[PDB]
């Protein structure tokens, strides 16, 4: 295979794959502070050439981390369809991204395809797309998975209520609750951020979200974002079970980072046939997002594209509900400014949905990051246009615990009455009845909390 | 005439023909979050926004504001930095302000309580704003049941430009049976004051995992009164002790 | 009216409308060169408040420059219907921007309503907007114009044909026209901007346009970018007049700059109404962008959104047929970077639509500005969420002759399918005619300019 | 619970749940050979009234076979959503029937419903449902599953194509393929029942199917009907696999006599998933059938329906792509008539969509029963109605190896065309691009085999 090319006369000669999906990468802080990062735009460009020129067997059988040192890698390399990966293997990227982009590739045909992929080949490809590249190729690859609600289906847009407390405390979570209802928000999950990790605190948590959804019959599941560990305990003790959620990453030092085993997920998998009030197959919920890796020192000189993408091949085997990377959440160490976290929230999103998993993503940036909020409404509406399963939703996006920005309620509505999109369709038949939603707009009567009351 | 940061524009209403309104006051008395702002179609409504953008060009000037050289030994701290030496660097290097630099981990062994069980050290982190407003109100109560029917309590110290991960190096450091770290949080947009506290039982920097820490989080007015925090830090350091584990590796 | 406001509980003072206008604007090196800008984000959004607070009068009684002393001040005065204006003259601007976002104000109300605006309080509505709000504010203000073509029904997407050349040679500029009508691109103009300000070489290069055009029967119209005085002059001499264009200033002393009196253009449309092959009432064409009153020295203290919302004023007096801002075509002194081209290009396409013209966007940039080819994808997908009437489009958006780089010809058959947008109705039909789209989407054949022989 | 109910002032009492169970069943040749048949009609309406006066519970915790003795109940026990019975474990049998009835139940509400049954509630339902219960409860609940055709949307209606032969033969084998593709036949399976059961047979049958397959790009998948060791061998091997098949029992004796262990299933669910070239998630297939049970002395004093219902608690764990009940298969012993063999047919396919598994139905009777060709007829139509996923297809429905006969090509065109429902859309995409059908109906040139020559 080549690992080198001639850009302007001038010769540039790489070491293996792992710096070749590095140095492809656009430019962001965190492939810099990696030390992976491309010298400059030619070399940039050069790597992008040879990696274009690479085969699928190329990538595939050079994993960022070794199959037998890495659970993940273990677990990427043997869900491969290996009858669909021998009928793309002497592929080269640049063919597999002209066949993703073209309208002659039906959704059928990538549902095959995809199966003889790996997180390194899914990345490859986001590497030599452009944004528009990454947000038409996202847009023909719908996934649609089902809880109580069904989510990704073209021409609709959920979202998920985010209502966290700087205390846990029932009646603020409660307040944020019934005004994210009456902007339509909810479809995805209403899933709380803990800033405890006490059994107590979860139920208790998760009594308030079921109260509101007992009362109303609302089409839709609970979720309190907190260690699966405890998920699994609080669930198994009584507490209503509707999502399981954990936050992982694309190597197993990272999964040992955050505490998490295999082990683990294949409970949550069990503990929500068993226990969790979902009328659909899909009950799980991850989040990803970029510099996880690199945070946990468990990248092994990968960039942060590669080992997002592995977080997507690591969440397909467990055929979640929903996936969302949170784009901005972390810091400008790792995305630095509008074009980074934009760039990174299109190809997460590519990624995910070439993957075969319900990609959305949290929209979001912090205050020591180089953004504003300008940049989540610019960032929501591209990935929207791109199919996003999902966004989230705070009151004015301003999140009094996790000391970050993500997106409004507003936004939500805005997106779907800009874009002429729809909620879940079990969801939009609540809005309806509630009051709230006409024809996929707000009724005069909506966005006020004091409605339920 | 309003002022967008007084508490007469915190408190604002925007729903224009509220089902109940006297509702809509019991959910803004119930949450910090900016609920009941109404709407201008989908969009939210004029004085929001603008809350909004003057509570954002205060949190970002909070972002590179140092707790200045003479409070810290206004509190009578050991000031250590690490290998950081500025805050425009500390943002963009976070492997920088996980090692303590040449003349720290020298600084530490020379007049620091050597072997403690319970050492606390507090650091800017993020949020200068979390130091210097919370610190009288946790450390005294801390420091003193952490000895009142305690134990070997060590000295305390300042870590300039220190991240959590460093409080490892520390421990291996002092030999520190139980490791206190109050760091200030990442600064939000309606409060840049959120202090958090990582707890770590014998911490290796060769071994020590991420999940091996006890977390608390939001410490403050609006959130956990530091007061409380302080008993409740204490007696977590003394389930550490009797357990001799940390993070995900104690019971319940 | 209040200069003043308090903030933080700091009080800030500001001189005059002037003042608070171009300090309400959001960060751009224009500003700072032109010493308006804020000194501080506090400032910044201090200027927002007194702004918001201030009523249409108070905006409408205080143009950037006297009545007497400019003649764009005097047509955008004269225009004004005053009894719409009494109607709104006691609200604020803080009322007027809710009232433009919503959902109970119809495209008959604002019909209106805009009349008794002046150029100077359509920027002060700009300037209190977030991203979202002048792409939902403009979505929901659709400007139908029409030649040959009609522009701006919502649901459809049209894009100017751009050949240029070097030399203006006509053989250069004919392989870029089969290129471009082969992705669909034409349906607003096929105009050639010329290397060359002589009578001749406008001829040759129109008699190259319509040759195509004549021996297709392609519903369209083209236009040679000369200046207004020689494309006149051409005309009166025989040759096919389509669109009459003329680049255009919010200020006299900025039409001096460019050598146009007010004349000329009622002179361009007289000629049209007797010399050009145009089916509809609509015959002429405008392009604007933020920066060329600064310089011409022509802002006289002004930032450059309220002067750019002056062309729109002035525009409108004419009513032509497309108005297209060139977002990025001068350089970084006065956008600098992705964040400031994206901003002022929701801003010149929220004002245009405000204020009743056909409004479209040239989304580009220079090679030494802070920006990329990506920038362009993101701006040319937020503003077709917009309702942007057109943009443009290249071979691969390069400009051999600009030296910039806009849009692309996949560019638009991308936005086009990817928001399921249609031509115009009548260059669809014929695109259908040969075989190039069908339902909307680019045929297999479609893409090939060999097509045409 | 009661035991023991008074009819006619007369007490009939019986003996335990499993008596109940069976007497309840309508007459069939099968009970009466079991020796679990009511003594007379007053006996079976005696059972039908204690039965439905039984609660959820009481069936859920009587199971025919034990636990702690039977692999499959322990499958059947350890599926169950604990929350989803927790809130009907109360409910009667009565109650529990007219839930599944009402219309004010949604597809949602039985998609959670059923996770908290067991098969043997799901029998009991089925034995105080009439035969329009039995159809209509049916209707409204649709299984959806997905391989490479989509198979259970409500409005459309598969078939599988089945060509066998006696000795194996592939030109016989591919006469009988061209038959029911010109008929629309394929959607669901081109499924053969093999003569031999040695591998290399099996490959070889396996490269014909396909050959046809690639030949002409058709959307299905190929089947040999074989032991599951033997397929997954042939798999392993380097065949075309498509769908996995293994005839399948209620009971862990009635497997033993089929040679399978659930291990079995568990390789044919990892093999496909290796080896197999689908496009959707779905890939197994199972076929059941009354009598099965107690053929193989495995029914225990349980009545074969009872039995039947939990051949769909095992199917139902694996997630496949089509489940059908070969209805008279064996022979008049378990079902005599035409009578009989209807009831048994409606009853099968509401217990396996009660079941949440995608049932067909083989509509098929023996030449030594007391049945002919109209039988077929009769049931097919009425399981149409009822949203029957699949049925079978033959040259006239004579199968010149299993010695019996099933529906014909001509029958799935005629319940297609008479009930105004469509093939699988990806199939009938395929049909009207071979000119075989337009609007769902057969074109002129339907039906005949030397089209594909
Ligand atoms: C950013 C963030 C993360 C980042 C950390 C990466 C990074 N470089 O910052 C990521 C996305 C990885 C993350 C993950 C998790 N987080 Co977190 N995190 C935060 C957040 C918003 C900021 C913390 C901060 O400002 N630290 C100060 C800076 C200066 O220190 P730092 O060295 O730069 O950051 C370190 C710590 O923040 C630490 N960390 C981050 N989160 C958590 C959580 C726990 C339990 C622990 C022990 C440590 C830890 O990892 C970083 C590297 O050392 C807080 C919210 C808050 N307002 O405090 C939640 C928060 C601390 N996280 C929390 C949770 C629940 C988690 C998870 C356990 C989620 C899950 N279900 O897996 C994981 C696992 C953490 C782990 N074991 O490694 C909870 C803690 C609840 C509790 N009382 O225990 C908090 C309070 C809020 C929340 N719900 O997200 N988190
Ligand atoms: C906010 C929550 O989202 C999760 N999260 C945010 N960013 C990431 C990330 N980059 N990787 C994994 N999980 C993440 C994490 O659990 C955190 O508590
Ligand atoms: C140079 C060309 O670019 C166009 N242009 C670019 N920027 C501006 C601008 N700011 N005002 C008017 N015309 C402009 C105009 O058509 C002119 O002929
Ligand atoms: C003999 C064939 O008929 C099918 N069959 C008929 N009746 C039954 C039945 N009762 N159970 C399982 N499979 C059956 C099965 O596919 C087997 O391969
Ligand atoms: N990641
Ligand atoms: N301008
Ligand atoms: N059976």
């Amino acid at each position: 295979m080549k690992l080198k090319t001639t850009l302007f006369g001038n010769v540039y000669q790489f070491k293996d794959v792992k710096e070749v999906l590095a140095k492809a990468n656009e430019l962001r802080s965190g492939d810099v502070l990696a030390g992976v990062a491309a010298a400059s735009s030619q070399e940039r460009v050069a790597a992008k050439q040879v990696l274009s020129e690479m085969t699928v067997a190329d990538i595939r059988n050079n994993p960022v981390i070794a199959y037998e040192d890495d659970c993940v890698t273990r677990l990427i390399q043997d869900d491969v369809n290996e009858t669909a990966y021998n009928q793309i293997k002497n592929w080269s990227i640049s063919e597999l991204r002209e066949y993703v982009l073209s309208d002659e590739t039906s959704v059928d045909d990538i549902a095959f395809t995809r199966k003889g992929l790996t997180s390194e080949v899914v990345a490859a490809v986001a590497k030599i797309c452009s944004n528009a590249d990454l947000i038409y190729g996202a847009k023909k690859m719908p996934v649609i998975k089902k809880a109580n609600t069904t989510i990704g289906i073209p021409g609709t847009f959920s979202a998920r209520l985010q209502p966290n407390d700087t205390r846990d405390d029932v009646q603020s979570i409660a307040a944020q609750i019934y005004e994210g209802l009456s902007f339509g928000v909810g479809d995805a999950v209403i899933g709380v951020n803990p800033v405890t990790d006490d059994v107590e605190n979860l139920s208790r948590v998760l009594d308030t979200i079921y109260g509101v959804i007992d009362k109303f019959n609302i089409p839709t599941q609970g979720c309190v974002l907190a260690h699966v560990t405890t998920q699994i305990e609080a669930i198994r003790r009584g507490a209503p079970g509707g999502l399981i959620f954990q936050s992982i990453c694309g190597s197993e030092k990272g999964l040992k980072e955050f505490g998490v085993e295999l082990a683990m997920l294949d409970e949550a998998r069990a503990v929500g046939a068993e226990f969790n009030r979902i009328a659909g197959e899909n009950c799980l919920y991850f989040e990803t997002g970029q510099g996880s890796a690199l945070s946990a020192g468990a990248n092994f000189g990968a960039d942060q594209v590669t080992m997002e993408a592995r977080n997507y091949g690591l969440a397909r085997h467990y055929d979640p509900f929903i996936v969302n990377t949170v784009v901005g959440f972390i810091g400008p160490e790792y995305l630095y400014n509008d074009r980074q976290i934009i760039r990174a929230g299109l190809e997460d999103h590519f990624m995910g949905k070439l993957s075969g998993i319900s990609m959305g993503c949290d929209c979001c940036y912090t205050n020591h990051a180089d953004a504003d909020q300008n940049l989540n409404e610019n960032l929501m509406i591209l990935l929207a246009t791109a199919g996003c399963n999902y966004i989230m939703g705070m009151p004015l996006g301003d999140d009094i615990m996790l000391n970050y920005q993500t997106t409004a309620f507003h936004d939500t509505a805005t997106v779907r009455q800009l874009l002429n999109l729809r909620p879940s369709p079990e969801f939009e038949r609540w809005l309806e009845s509630m009051g709230i939603m006409a024809n996929g707009r707000l009724t005069k009567r909506a966005g006020d909390p004091s409605l339920f009351f | 005439a309003l002022d967008l940061g007084s508490a007469e524009a915190k408190a604002w209403i925007g729903v224009e023909n509220p089902h109940r309104a006297d509702v809509l006051t019991e959910l803004r008395r119930s949450t910090v979050a900016r609920v009941c702002t109404g709407r201008a179609g989908p969009r939210p409504r004029t004085q929001a926004l603008l809350r909004f953008l003057a509570d954002h060009s205060r949190s970002k000037d909070t972002v590179l504001k140092e707790v200045p050289e003479e409070w810290v030994k206004a509190q009578g701290l050991l000031e250590v930095r690490s290998e950081i030496s500025d805050k425009n660097l500390y943002l963009t290097r976070p492997d920088m302000g996980r090692r303590l630099c040449a003349e720290a981990v020298e600084a530490l062994k020379a007049q620091c309580v050597a072997n403690p069980d319970v050492q606390v050290v507090i650091s800017d982190g993020l949020s200068t704003d979390a130091i210097t407003v919370n610190y009288e109100e946790i450390l005294p109560p801390l420091m003193a049941g952490l000895k009142q029917a305690g134990l070997k309590v060590g000295t305390p110290f300042f870590v300039r430009y220190g991240r959590v991960k460093i409080e490892d190096q520390i421990g291996e450091i002092l030999g520190a049976k139980v490791v206190i770290l109050l760091v200030g949080e990442r600064p939000g947009l309606g409060q840049s004051e959120s202090l958090s506290c990582y707890a770590v039982y014998s911490p290796r920097m060769a071994t020590t995992v991420e999940a091996d820490r006890t977390c608390i989080s939001n410490i403050h007015q609006g959130g956990t009164p530091p007061v409380e925090a302080a008993a409740v830090i204490v007696d977590l350091a003394k389930r550490m002790l009797e357990q001799k584990a940390s993070g995900i590796n104690m019971t319940r």
